């Protein structure tokens, strides 16, 4: 109940940007599907590839938050 | 400075799968150690399967970047 | 049915009975993918988790 | 959806106007499919020496062949 | 024994909440006698398939003990999944309430 | 003295980015449905995927706020 | 203890982002109704679906603010 | 009190996210009306419905700021 | 050992700032594949190059977080 | 001198806007390569010019950071 | 004595906006070039003109920070 909590809370500010990126990703997938449905599995594929970065980064931030909450 | 940049990129692309296999593994291990009931376990099985797929994705990404970084013309 | 002026339903049933008389011979069906694999995976995880 | 599928806008428009004409009421639909029947006879050449000749009475087979 | 995979799939469908709404809709204009007779008929169909097909057919699990081993394995699976789990819970309960072995303690000496 | 509350309230603030992402996602859904009304189940499915990711992150940040509050 | 006010106010900061998301969603609705005024119903449906989650987030933010205030 | 004033200002910071949402919604209304004047009234009703959500959140934030100010 | 933790938590903001940008890149990839499915390759190469750049920036910020966290 | 570590973190936060910029740039590049593919040789060139600037800026944001971490 | 470093970092925490602006410039350049290649020389001429201001702003954003590091 000191500075470790404050740091682990400030670490969580990146999740907003990560969520905005995920929203952009899946909004683009939605638009591409509405335009040309016949390549759904492709757009979805690339979307998952993008998540393979974005998710990873967010999880990193969460871990570092816990690391600063129990350093 | 370019050598330092390149080695940083290379090592990150090399350890990405190790991270996905080890640290997320430790997190899953914590959850396994803490959970007891059956409903939560049923729901957590799917998280484990997701981690499997995610690991294979990270491995594909690393393969791509490593064939890019270890390709020489001559 | 066309050779004896009977109904195709009756001829189908007769053929099925005569094939069931010799059921050692396998019959050819339309291939269908497996079903409920995700739920089955969850239940089998639950199984091993409680059983081992 | 058509430049990706290798299809022309005229083909798409015709093949969709056909379905629209199929969704008509019988008194007008009779006159519509009347005024929009098809009869053609394509004849393909290559420095003389006809390669083939073929008739067409349907839009889909006309665009396909 | 047969169709274990289908039985797992049936359990998965049963635990799915969408199937609960589907069953709610299917229960319209339906009787308990009809439901019970349907279930009994299903079980009879399974056991009758066994009784008939064992005469001429052999499964991948066929062994010199036949279906006895499959039924034993079903029993052992049930035991280890349900009964040993209950035993674990009862063990922790007794250990928190009396101590380990508290249910087998001797009466207080007079 | 009340530092746990500060840490919780600072960790909570990713709900803004989460909601921005959700709004962008459902806006893409609504637009793609206004364009292609015959394709709604696939769009709804991808929207549900994105919403699952975003709600997972949101419940993560809320859980961490509760943790820092009642450590 | 006036300090516990601060935490609550900070949690309330997220409401701005929430409102932004709501705005974007309703803008996408008000555009879609113009792009395809035949339907006007399944878009309000998806609007309500998204606003459910966003209102839930706002409600839990308000509740956590009041909680960290009074406690 | 100084804590009360800081808490009120922090709550005031939330205001402006609502402004972005309101602006996006109104801009969408203006564009939709211009593109399709035929549906001008429907757009107004839709915007009014959105207005209730944004107004409720904005007033709620100001109410919380005042409450924190006067404890 | 509190200022180091706070410094690292403050340095972790670029992760969220980079996730935006990765989202836009992969959204552009999706839209380009929806507009020209005949070109899947020659879009993923540029996507991976820009993603590599932003991944390098992520490496920078995470490296500096760990640096100040242990030095 | 923990404030050194803070100054460095603050000097690195700008990367969040940098990477965003880069993302937008490459997004436009991909869109161009999806619209007029036969002139990649132009678009990539212009993109490289932009990166030649943005890279430099990022390098400054690193360098000054390290300077404030040591001096 | 780290307050000078802190002020220099704060004054250096605005290059992200310059970078976003430059990214938008070159994104629009690439887009309008793929839309019309024959007019590149003017699109480039104005892009450079914009840089003639943006880079100058960034130069100030560095210079004043350096000054604040010592004075
Ligand atoms: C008293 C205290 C306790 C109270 C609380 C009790 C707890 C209750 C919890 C609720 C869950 C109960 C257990 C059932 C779980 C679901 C199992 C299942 O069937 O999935 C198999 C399902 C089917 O796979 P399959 O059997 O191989 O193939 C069959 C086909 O899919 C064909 O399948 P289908 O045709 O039958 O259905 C397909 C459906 C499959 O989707 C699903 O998997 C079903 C999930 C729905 C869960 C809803 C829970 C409702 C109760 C909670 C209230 C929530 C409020 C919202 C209410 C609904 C309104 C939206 O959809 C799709 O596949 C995609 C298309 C979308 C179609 C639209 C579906 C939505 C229909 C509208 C809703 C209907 C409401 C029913 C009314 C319920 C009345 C009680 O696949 C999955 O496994 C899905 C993934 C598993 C879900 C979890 C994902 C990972 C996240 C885990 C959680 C995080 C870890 C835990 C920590 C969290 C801390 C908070
Ligand atoms: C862990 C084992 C010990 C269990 C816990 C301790 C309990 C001890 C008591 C044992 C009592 C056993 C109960 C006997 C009752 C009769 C059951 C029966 O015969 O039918 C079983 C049942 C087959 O029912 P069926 O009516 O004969 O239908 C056949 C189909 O038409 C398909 O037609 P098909 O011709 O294509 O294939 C026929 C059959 C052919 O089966 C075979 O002939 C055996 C396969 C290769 C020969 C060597 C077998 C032993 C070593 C390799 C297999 C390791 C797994 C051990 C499996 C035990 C059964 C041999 O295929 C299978 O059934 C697949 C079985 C192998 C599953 C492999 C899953 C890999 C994940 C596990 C990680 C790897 C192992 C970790 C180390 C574990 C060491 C203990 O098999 C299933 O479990 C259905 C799977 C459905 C997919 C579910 C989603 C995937 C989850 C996979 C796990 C499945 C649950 C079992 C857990 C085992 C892995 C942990
Ligand atoms: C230009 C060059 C590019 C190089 C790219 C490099 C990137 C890929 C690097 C990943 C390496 C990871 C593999 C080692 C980790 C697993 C260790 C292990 O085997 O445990 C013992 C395993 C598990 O055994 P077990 O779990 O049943 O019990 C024993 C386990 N131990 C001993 C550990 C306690 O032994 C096996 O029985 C394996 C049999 C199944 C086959 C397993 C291989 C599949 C899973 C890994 C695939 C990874 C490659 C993916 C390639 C994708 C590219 C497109
Ligand atoms: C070579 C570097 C890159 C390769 C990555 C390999 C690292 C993988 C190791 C697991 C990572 C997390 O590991 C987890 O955090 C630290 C690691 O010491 C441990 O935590 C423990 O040590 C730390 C010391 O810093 C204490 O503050 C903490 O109270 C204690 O619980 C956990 O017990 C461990 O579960």
């Amino acid at each position: 109940a000191g500075v470790a909590s404050l740091s682990a809370a400030i670490a969580l500010m990146s999740v907003g940007g990560v969520a905005q990126g995920i929203g952009s990703l899946f909004a683009a997938l939605v638009s591409g599907t509405a335009r040309n449905p016949s390549i759904k599995e492709d757009l979805f594929t690339y979307t998952l590839i993008g998540m393979g970065f974005l998710e990873f980064l967010g999880i990193i931030c969460v871990l570092m938050s816990a690391v600063l909450l129990y350093s | 400075r370019f050598y330092f940049m390149y080695m940083a990129r290379t090592t990150f692309q090399a350890v990405r799968p190790l991270l996905a296999f080890s640290v997320f593994g430790e997190v899953m291990k914590l959850v396994l150690a803490t959970m007891s009931s059956g409903l939560f376990s049923f729901l957590f099985s799917f998280v484990l399967a997701f981690e499997v797929f995610y690991f294979f994705l990270q491995c594909y990404i690393s393969y791509t970047f490593l064939t890019m970084f270890f390709t020489v013309l001559f | 049915a066309v050779l004896f002026d009977l109904t195709e339903e009756d001829c189908y049933k007769y053929c099925i009975r005569q094939r069931a008389a010799t059921p050692e011979e396998l019959v050819e069906l339309k291939y269908t993918k497996p079903k409920n694999l995700v739920s089955s995976y969850g239940l089998c995880f639950l199984g091993v988790w409680f059983g081992l | 959806m058509w430049r990706s599928s290798g299809v022309s806008f005229t083909r798409y428009a015709s093949e969709m106007a056909a379905l629209l004409r199929q969704c008509l009421k019988e008194p007008y639909r009779t006159q519509a499919m009347q005024r929009n029947q098809i009869h053609l006879k394509e004849t393909v050449y290559q420095q003389g020496q006809v390669l083939t000749r073929e008739t067409f009475n349907d839009i889909k087979k006309a665009f396909e062949a | 024994g047969f169709h274990f995979q289908q039985y797992i799939a049936m359990a998965g469908r049963a635990i799915n909440p969408v199937q609960w709404t589907r069953a709610w809709r299917r229960m319209e204009g339906k009787s308990a006698t009809e439901v019970y007779r349907d279930a009994l008929a299903w079980t009879n169909n399974q056991f009758a398939q066994i009784s008939r097909a064992s005469q001429y057919r052999a499964w991948w699990w066929q062994n010199p003990l036949g279906m006895g081993l499959v039924l034993y394995g079903t029993y052992k699976a049930w035991h280890m999944i349900y009964m040993v789990r209950k035993q674990k819970k009862t063990a922790q309960l007794v250990a928190a309430a009396y101590g380990q072995g508290g249910q087998w303690l001797n009466p207080v000496p007079r």
